[PDB]
């Protein structure tokens, strides 16, 4: 993901997520600091893993 | 799923619901609560291994 | 895994200090929380602290009363009470996790859990 | 099945036949030779986990 | 895992000594073997040694010629040749396992395998 406005509000109001965990950064202070690229890695696994 | 490694020559037939997280299950089999007795996918078309 | 201290009978208005010590975690890249247990009812959330202590939240029924803090020099964090209402007498549980979650109120978002404080 | 742990942010789509023992397989999928791409048993009647 | 030594060009009738050293095994409760590799053909079995060396077997085409031995003081065993026919020039592979098998001739019954000796 590159060359766009990185709004995270969609990930905030959406209460159907079973897990939203953040590492190294705050789950809410993401909009303040920004970088070159955003990578989205999407796949399907089982709940046990 | 099991809390501790089995002592040699010990059989455990208990089918209690496993608590993987921190919320006790009390036998509900839901989120973060699993049934340890997994079945086997045995079909003639499987590979040798 | 998570050994905790503190707790006891209080004078219903004084102050108390609770601690939770990690014995097998680095404690420098982990985020903890405080949860409350009441018999006959579900598990309640009270307090939460991020890495270092620069981003902390509190419950709507406890905001403004209790203070949270952490210190890496001993692999432990300190929770201090200031009101101790005769309604908050309950069972105290110390949680921890690698990261911080948006659904930080959910109990399922804390893989690690400690022992219990005196009811 | 894989020889070595995956380096972070590395994808391995190779479907080579795994040699678990000491006899090289050369792509036969027989005894002590396995196909690493295991499928998932996804059915609506599964438990939550 | 299994580092082995020995091998080279021979005078076609002299003697040679081969060794296989275990670097990450206790070697006191493990059983090894010797297998032979020829290009264009399958893997062949030659020699086998049990715990200590009190129960050793040899191939029907090699019986009476080569001697096997082991010693735990250095985590290695010694294979010594006495004929070295111009037909046995091949690739040497050192195997090992926790136990000894009735189907000790089968290559699949040796989970651990070493490096190769010069052809």
């Amino acid at each position: 993901i590159s060359n766009c406005v990185a709004d995270y509000s969609v990930l905030y109001n959406s209460a159907s997520f079973s897990t939203f965990k953040c590492y190294g950064v705050s789950p809410t202070k993401l909009n303040d600091l920004c970088f070159f690229n955003v990578y989205a890695d999407s796949f399907v696994i089982r709940g046990d893993e | 799923f099991r809390k501790s490694n089995l002592k040699p020559f010990e059989r455990d037939i208990s089918t209690e619901i496993y608590q993987a997280g921190s919320t006790p299950c009390n036998g509900v089999e839901g989120f973060n609560c699993y049934f340890p007795l997994q079945s086997y996918g045995f079909q003639p078309t499987n590979g040798v291994g | 895994q998570l050994v905790e201290s503190g707790g006891g009978l209080v004078e219903a208005g004084g102050s108390l200090r609770l601690s939770c010590v990690a014995s097998g975690l680095t404690f420098s890249d982990y985020t903890m929380a405080w949860f409350r247990q009441v018999p006959g009812q579900e598990r309640e959330f009270v307090s939460h602290i991020g890495w270092g202590g620069s981003e902390t939240y509190y419950a709507d029924s406890v905001k403004g009363r209790f203070t949270i803090s952490r210190d890496n020099a001993k692999n432990a964090m300190y929770l201090q009470m200031n009101e101790l209402k005769p309604d908050d007498t309950a069972v105290y549980y110390c949680a921890a996790d690698r990261g911080s979650s948006f659904y930080y109120v959910r109990e399922s978002e804390y893989t690690f859990w400690g022992q219990g404080v005196t009811v």
